[PDB]
């Protein structure tokens, strides 16, 4: 909590859960990110960048590769086609 | 897409001398069509004019019109692809 | 080979530029007519967002957004808003006539607005078969303007409408029953054959 | 009454998950409700209810002394009563 609210007053404290030896809890796959971008990169999604700029939010994605397809972390080769 | 059988059907229906068989003629038009798109349908009941052809006969959904005549005996080497 | 004018008839329906009327009840934001299609280069991105009308209503807010070479323009609330400027500010000329806003947009892209709820957007044959979006590739081709952005062509308008959907964390819109009589008109009868 | 699907969109409410956290925005409304995974909620509310909330949250003013005004519009100084 005391992250979340110094978050909320405009001074977001990066890292502090490296050592905290505590972590939030998360779906298998994805770590707590301090600032992870609200505009996920799901397989099925159009790339309109300037009309997904919002806020950042703190919570969890999944790792560097890995885009999003229905809440379940798959490799960008493996995204499925849908019709 | 099923609206254009829909608004047909309700034309039939409404219009012709014998609304039985136009429903189960409009239907059956629209079973077709989805028929050749692979999907088959099993739409034929007690109350949706189910075929009630002779009595040495027998309906079915998946017909097999290679050797259904005794022609196809005749004339085995004929090719019979359907 | 004449001009070709998109249309939001209504508050659910979509006219293409290629004579096609379908009805795709949204809730999210769509791209209405774009020019990033494929190997082409682009240049535009017009996007339009519903706001409480998958039910058609009077609530049933739309804004549109127009990503025009590097700054933007949106209509709200009959109002037009250039949060970021144009470039090429010689093109930019937004008349306004009548009961509408009228938007020029360069050469060949041009924009009406009824200030509520009807959207057209009106190209040349500069295009021609270099656009995609809810509005089809204007092709002269009626058939294929239901191409997802999957490249295929889909047999139903909610699942084209789906796939291009901005946003794919939103809610998809369901596949409703086909009735003719939609919400109200369901039993009434009295009131269907009074709105007939 | 009904158990729905997610991501939800009706009546200017939109309700997803986003960053792994269910999420219910109403920017209509000007409020944004989250729940993360352990369970801890969190609300967004806007600037136009400035002072004109009243909740268990306290009245949003600027102040944070009187924040436990009851709602028979006396402040108290227990959090129960409150
Ligand atoms: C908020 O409203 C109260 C009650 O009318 C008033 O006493 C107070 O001065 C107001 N405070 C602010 C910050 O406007
Ligand atoms: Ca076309
Ligand atoms: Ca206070």
């Amino acid at each position: 909590e005391y992250a979340r609210t110094c978050a909320q007053e405009g001074m977001v404290l990066y890292g502090w859960t490296d050592h905290s030896a505590c972590s939030p809890v998360c779906p298998a796959g994805m770590e707590y990110r301090q600032c992870v971008s609200p505009c996920a990169r799901t397989c099925q999604s159009l790339h309109i960048n300037e009309m997904c700029q919002e806020r950042c939010v703190d919570g969890c994605s999944c790792p560097e590769g890995q885009l999003l397809d229905e809440g379940l972390c798959v490799e960008s080769t493996e995204c499925p086609c849908v019709h | 897409s099923p609206l254009p059988y829909l608004r047909n059907c309700r034309y039939d229906v409404c219009s012709c001398s014998d609304g039985r068989e136009c429903l189960c003629g409009a239907l059956a038009s629209y079973a077709a069509a989805c028929a050749g798109r692979g999907v088959r349908v099993a739409w034929r009941e007690p109350g949706r004019c189910e075929l009630n052809c002779p009595k040495g006969q027998v309906y079915l959904q998946c017909g097999t019109p290679c050797n259904l005549t005794c022609r196809s005996l005749s004339y085995p080497d004929e090719e019979c692809n359907e | 080979v004449c001009d070709a004018t998109c249309s939001t008839i209504g508050m659910a329906h979509y006219l293409t530029f290629d004579g096609l009327k379908y009805l795709f009840p949204g809730e999210c934001q769509y791209v209405l007519v774009q020019d990033y299609c494929g190997s082409n280069p682009g240049t535009f991105r017009i996007l339009v967002g519903n706001k409480g009308c998958s039910h058609p209503s009077v609530k049933c807010k739309k804004r549109v957004t127009i990503l025009v070479e590097g700054g933007e323009i949106e209509l709200f609330d009959g109002e037009v808003n250039v949060k970021r400027p144009m470039k090429d500010e010689t093109h930019f000329e937004v008349v306004e006539s009548g009961r509408y806003i009228i938007l020029l947009l360069g050469k060949a892209l041009s924009v009406v607005w009824d200030r509520h709820l009807s959207i057209s957007v009106v190209l040349k044959q500069t295009y021609q078969e270099k656009v995609c979006g809810l509005c089809g590739n204007f092709d002269g081709i009626q058939n294929n303007d239901l191409t997802s952005s999957n490249l295929q062509v889909e047999e139903d308008p909610v699942d084209f409408g789906n796939s291009w959907k901005v946003s794919s964390q939103c809610a998809d819109t369901r596949k409703v029953p086909l009735d003719s009589s939609p919400a109200t008109c369901h039993n009434n009868i009295m009131k269907q054959t009074m709105v007939d | 009454d009904q158990r729905v699907s997610m991501p939800y969109a009706s009546k200017g409410l939109y309700l997803e998950t986003e960053a792994g956290y269910y999420k219910l925005s109403g920017e209509a409304y000007g409020f944004v409700a989250r729940i993360d995974g352990s369970g801890n909620f969190q609300v967004l509310l806007s600037d136009r209810y400035f002072n004109k909330t009243c909740g268990l949250c306290g009245n949003f003013n600027i102040f944070a002394e009187d924040d436990f005004m009851t709602q028979e519009g006396t402040l108290t100084s227990d959090p129960y009563d409150f």
